[PDB]
């Protein structure tokens, strides 16, 4: 067709698309946006990955109104009889039939484009009202369903074993503390919300890094609740250990949190390992040399061994995820710092030829870290609630009403007093916790 | 680590070969302990810990965390009467 | 900066008051040595709502600060032979600041 | 070979990412060579391991085990941010308290993100660097000018 009357049409060329290189099926570098469009609806042959990568990071680039304005241009082919029939049979067919897998891919997995602005809903219903044909007049019927579905905001596969419980009896909320529940349930019950929100962040709340902006409230709020949830375990691991004055008790608890860590790398809770791994290294922690000296040397192994993951720029970390099978929890933080760098360590619009594309190699790299995230938030954890245990963590509130600094430096100063500087000599503290300080273990039935 | 002592026979025994931990000793029939001294690390900060005050040697205990295992260098030797 | 205290001999059931000359989010209290035992914890005030005694001295001993006057003191009434100790005063707020201890030895009359 | 461990600290968005890249350098973060980097300073070769946790800023109680790690700190704020500037000294007095030390190797970095007007006087950077006894440097993340400088000025204060 024409070269005006219809844009798509201006032929490929160094100014207008890259590709990449190394085999027969092309993938973009970079591109005008109206090229980036044209290969997202080709006639030649369907590429759902881009298709894929494309509605996940095109926000950056393209605003979405714009978006379905040009998926719209891209329908209304023009028209220049022979071989003009071959323009219907091998053209305009595929791509208005790419265009509708767009509109559909697009309204049934980046929904919250239309949540979020009702006049893009408008138009899009208006845009598949114009669609007839009965080629089409079935993927209208498939869109509209979808469209319709989306407006209307346990079956364990196997047994889940039994529900350890240690002092604390069932029903006894009053009771439940770190040492009086069961070690095992403990590790458990917070593996098993630590999932469920790891599980909800979605890559609406990381492209564009926007968690780190002004907006991160109304744009993170799912993985910020999961930042802010491990925050408070690791505080309160901390607020257990130096808040317990007395030196016996103390090392009984650093002892059952360094258990839980056990259960916890049994259960391939990643972000509970590390929980307890930065509670550990914290300033009031770590200075507490009296009170490692008496941890069983197993022990002192099983806490070494989660150490070390994090150490070399999570190395071993890292290692050991891509070995293990799931159900599994892994830590955000290393997805967080990726998606960044990425971002911020490859241009927006790659220039050549004195005219900008659009770095679409870049929102690859993007699209790949939130695919990966994606893949370990499938398979969930064959475990049972003990919804009066997630209601005690669900509430933790280690903090009080003080404010960061306040408390950060209380937890220092406890540290202090519970074990003095070289000169001044170890002083020794009351008792505390009234019941016996002895590990159930960690092992079940 | 290198741990090489000098004097001959108050000894010496610094060292070189980064740990925050760090329990450097003296060593010294069947030997055993006769000096342990702390350098840098927790509320153990400088504590000193004596046997009872013949061929001494040289400690280093290395330790990254205050529950990782240790990696102990002995020395040379330096028995003296 | 400092840390003093006020206090001397006294015999039993007596009613000996401490003091502490300091010379914000910290916390401050009392030891005391017992001749051939360890050092012990007797009090504190973490500002942060109320203050925690030892067992020893639960309903004896009692703890308090007058901001105004930059002093603490540890009221000791109801004494008994067994606190016969030098006695500390402490105040955590990002180094541990001890004192000297003032003595207080107690006789049965 | 002398390895030096740099930890970069500060707040969200004043381009302590942008300044790592723009030591070691398509970027890509996964792999080792992201991070390290042989470079000569003063003659002398070393080998810079460079810790950059943007990101994980919210990660609050992680910060006393990353900085851990680390043996020099540059202390980054950015110039149109004054919040930033004034919640350097807890940067500076957090890393005092974990490496244990009042006196440990940092150095003072000023970012220029270009974006809005600049909103903290150099003068008052010196002076505040002055008193906590450390050198100030101001860097610009989009011209490369004195991102050098700050690392290697750092290496230098740890040397």
């Amino acid at each position: 067709p024409s070269a005006d009357v219809y844009r798509f049409a201006e032929p490929d060329s160094e100014e207008n698309i890259i590709f990449e290189e190394n085999a027969g099926i092309p993938i973009i570098k970079a591109g005008t946006v109206i090229k980036l469009i044209e290969r997202l609806t080709y006639h030649m042959y369907a590429d759902p990955n881009f298709v894929r990568t494309f509605l996940t990071t095109y926000r950056s680039f393209c605003k979405p109104q714009e978006l379905l304005s040009l998926i719209i241009e891209r329908f209304e082919i023009p028209e220049p009889s022979a071989e003009l029939k071959r323009f219907r049979k091998e053209y305009i067919q595929p791509v208005q039939l790419r265009v509708l897998n767009v509109c559909r891919h697009w309204v049934e997995h980046h929904f919250y484009d239309f949540e979020r602005d009702a006049y893009l809903l408008q138009r899009m219903e208006e845009f598949i009202g114009t669609v007839r044909g009965k080629a089409m007049k079935k993927w209208v019927e498939s869109i509209t369903k979808i469209i319709q579905r989306k407006k209307i905001a346990i079956t364990f596969q196997s047994s889940p074993p039994t529900v350890e419980w240690h002092i604390s009896r069932p029903g006894h909320i009053e009771t439940f503390d770190l040492l009086t529940l069961h070690p095992i349930e403990i590790a458990r019950q917070l593996t098993l919300l630590e999932s469920d929100l790891y599980r909800a962040v979605q890559p609406s709340e990381l492209v564009g890094s926007v968690w780190t902006k002004e907006d991160k409230e109304i744009n993170s709020p799912n993985l910020l609740k999961m930042i802010r949830h491990t925050t408070n375990l690791t505080l309160w691991f901390e607020k257990c250990i130096v808040e317990t004055e007395n030196l016996e008790e103390r090392v009984a608890v650093v002892s059952r949190i360094i258990e839980i860590l056990q259960v916890f790398q049994e259960l391939n809770n990643f972000n509970g390992v590390l929980e307890v791994v930065s509670a550990m290294n914290s300033s009031p922690v770590y200075r507490l040399d009296h009170t490692f000296e008496q941890i069983p040397s197993r022990q002192k192994k099983i806490l070494e061994e989660a150490h070390e993951l994090s150490e070399d720029h999570y190395k071993k970390y890292l290692a050991k995820l891509r070995s293990i099978n799931p159900p599994c929890v892994p830590f955000f933080g290393i997805y967080l710092t990726n998606i960044l760098k990425t971002e911020e360590g490859n241009p927006e619009v790659l220039k050549r030829h004195g005219k900008e594309l659009i770095n679409f190699s870049k929102r690859r790299k993007v699209a790949e870290i939130t695919g990966e995230i994606q893949q370990y938030q499938n398979q969930p954890y064959c475990l049972r609630v003990e919804s009066d245990i997630k209601r005690f963590f669900e509430n933790l509130n280690p903090m009080g009403n003080s404010m960061e600094k306040e408390f950060t430096d209380y937890l220092f100063n406890k540290s202090l007093e519970i074990e003095p500087r070289n000169p001044k000599p170890l002083p020794r503290f009351p008792k505390k916790y009234s019941y016996p300080l002895k590990s159930p273990g960690v092992r079940p039935s | 680590v290198q741990l090489v002592e000098s004097g001959g026979g108050r000894l010496s025994c610094a060292a070189s070969g980064i740990l925050p931990i760090n329990v450097m000793g003296w060593y010294r029939s069947q030997r055993e302990l006769v000096a342990t001294i702390v350098t840098s690390g927790g509320s153990t900060a400088g504590n000193t810990n004596y046997v009872d005050s013949a061929v001494y040697y040289c400690n280093l205990k290395t330790r990254r965390a205050p529950w990782a295992t240790p990696n102990n260098y002995w020395g040379q030797g330096t028995q003296v009467t | 900066q400092l840390v003093e205290s006020g206090g001397g001999l006294v015999q039993a059931e007596g009613s000996l008051r401490l003091s502490c000359l300091v010379s914000r989010s910290n916390l401050m209290g009392w030891y005391r040595q017992a001749p051939g035992k360890q050092r012990e914890f007797v009090a504190r005030i973490n500002p942060t709502g109320s203050a925690n005694y030892a067992d020893s001295v639960r309903g004896r001993f009692t703890i308090s600060k007058d901001n105004s006057k930059k002093t603490l003191y540890l009221q000791m009434g109801s004494l008994q032979p067994e606190d016969t100790a030098v006695y500390y005063c402490r105040l955590i707020q990002n180094r541990d600041y001890w004192g000297q201890g003032t003595q207080v030895t107690v006789s049965s009359h | 070979m002398t390895e030096y461990k740099l930890v970069v600290v500060g707040a969200v968005g004043v381009g302590k990412s942008a300044l790592t890249i723009q030591l070691i350098q398509e970027y890509d973060p996964t792999i080792e060579d992201s991070y390290r980097k042989q470079v000569v300073i003063d003659g002398e070769t070393c080998l810079l391991d460079i810790l950059d946790t943007a990101g994980q800023e919210e990660y609050s109680a992680m910060r006393d085990q990353y900085m851990r790690t680390g043996e020099g700190f540059l202390c980054v704020f950015a110039i149109n941010n004054t919040k930033s500037f004034e919640d350097i000294h807890h940067y500076r007095e957090q890393i005092k308290r974990v490496k244990d030390s009042e006196d440990v190797p940092m150095v003072l970095v000023g970012n220029k993100c270009d974006l809005p007007s600049r909103t903290v006087d150099t003068k008052q950077a010196q002076d505040l660097a002055r008193s906590y006894g450390i050198p100030f440097i101001e860097t610009s993340a989009k011209t490369r000018q004195g991102v050098d400088d700050a690392f290697y000025t750092l290496v230098r204060e740890i040397r």
